[PDB]
């Protein structure tokens, strides 16, 4: 009885979309690593002198 | 033993940091160069995912690669090298900082 009856249907199995993270700890370190870049521009221009002593004339 | 020699080397770097300004700058920046690494894996630790790994190793690298050249113009300006000048030991510098800033935009796509 080959290839004689309707065949059973067959449907493709697929994967899963990589999971991201909730925005909002992406904004919680997003705000840490800005908060950071802020840190070390303020640590050169105050504990650490930056003097801008020599600008060129 | 090591308790003294760690109070010897913090005198002298001290001691170097505050005679040349110049050398505290790099300093600090390779400090924070480290803070923000951290604060990458710290984040990739949090979640126990790295799903963009193209972009997890475009930030990353772009501060170790920072780190080392920073290092590496920290020694070719504390002692020069026989040929080159600290001038051009700032050019090459630069150079290289912009190549690397390159291809790490490139990576993380
Ligand atoms: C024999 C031989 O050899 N063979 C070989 C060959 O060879 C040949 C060649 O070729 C030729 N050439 C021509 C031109 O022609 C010739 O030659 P000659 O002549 O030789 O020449 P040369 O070579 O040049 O010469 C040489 C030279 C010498 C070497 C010299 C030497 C000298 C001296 C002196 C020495 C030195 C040294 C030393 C050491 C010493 C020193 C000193 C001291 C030490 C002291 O001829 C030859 C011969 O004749 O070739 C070929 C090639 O071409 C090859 O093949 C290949 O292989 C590979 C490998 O394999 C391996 O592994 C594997 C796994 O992997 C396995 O499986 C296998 O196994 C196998 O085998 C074994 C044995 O046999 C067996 O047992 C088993 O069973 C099996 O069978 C092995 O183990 C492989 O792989 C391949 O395959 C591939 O391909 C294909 C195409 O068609 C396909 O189909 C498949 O599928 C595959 O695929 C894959 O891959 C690819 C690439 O590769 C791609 O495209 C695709 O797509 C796929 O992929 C996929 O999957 C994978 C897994 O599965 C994965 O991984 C991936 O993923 C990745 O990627 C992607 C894309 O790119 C991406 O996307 C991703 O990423 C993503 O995801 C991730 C995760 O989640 C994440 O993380 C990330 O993030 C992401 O990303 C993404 O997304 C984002 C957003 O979201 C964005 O943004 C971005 O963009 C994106 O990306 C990743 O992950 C995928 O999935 C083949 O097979 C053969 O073998
Ligand atoms: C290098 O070249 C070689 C040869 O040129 C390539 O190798 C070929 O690769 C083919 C696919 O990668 C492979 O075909 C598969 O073989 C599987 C095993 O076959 C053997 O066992 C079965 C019994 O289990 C025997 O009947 C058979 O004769 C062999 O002895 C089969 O199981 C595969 O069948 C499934 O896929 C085909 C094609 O999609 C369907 O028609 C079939 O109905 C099966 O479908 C199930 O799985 C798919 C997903 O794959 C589902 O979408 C579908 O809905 C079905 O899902 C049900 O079943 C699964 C469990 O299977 C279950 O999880 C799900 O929930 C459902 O219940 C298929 O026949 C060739 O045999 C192989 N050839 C050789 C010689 O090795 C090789 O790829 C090349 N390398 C590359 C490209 O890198």
């Amino acid at each position: 009885v080959d290839k004689f009856g309707i065949k059973p249907e067959i449907h493709h199995i697929f994967h899963a979309e990589p999971k991201r993270v909730a925005k909002p700890i992406a904004v919680i370190f997003v705000l840490i690593i800005f908060i950071t870049i802020l840190s070390l521009i303020v640590t050169w221009l105050n504990s650490c002198a930056a003097a801008f002593n020599n600008i060129p004339t | 033993d090591f308790q003294e020699t760690f109070k010897t080397s913090k005198r002298a770097y001290f001691a170097q940091i505050e005679k040349y300004p110049k050398l505290k700058l790099i300093d600090t920046f390779c400090f924070f160069l480290v803070l923000l690494g951290v604060i990458q894996c710290t984040f990739i630790i949090l979640i126990r995912d790295n799903f963009p790994f193209n972009a997890f190793l475009a930030g990353f690298i772009i501060c170790v690669g920072q780190f080392v050249l920073l290092m590496s113009l920290r020694l070719q300006l504390c002692n020069s090298f026989p040929g080159i000048s600290k001038n051009r030991a700032f050019a090459e510098f630069i150079v290289a900082s912009l190549i690397l800033h390159f291809v790490c935009l490139h990576f993380i796509n």
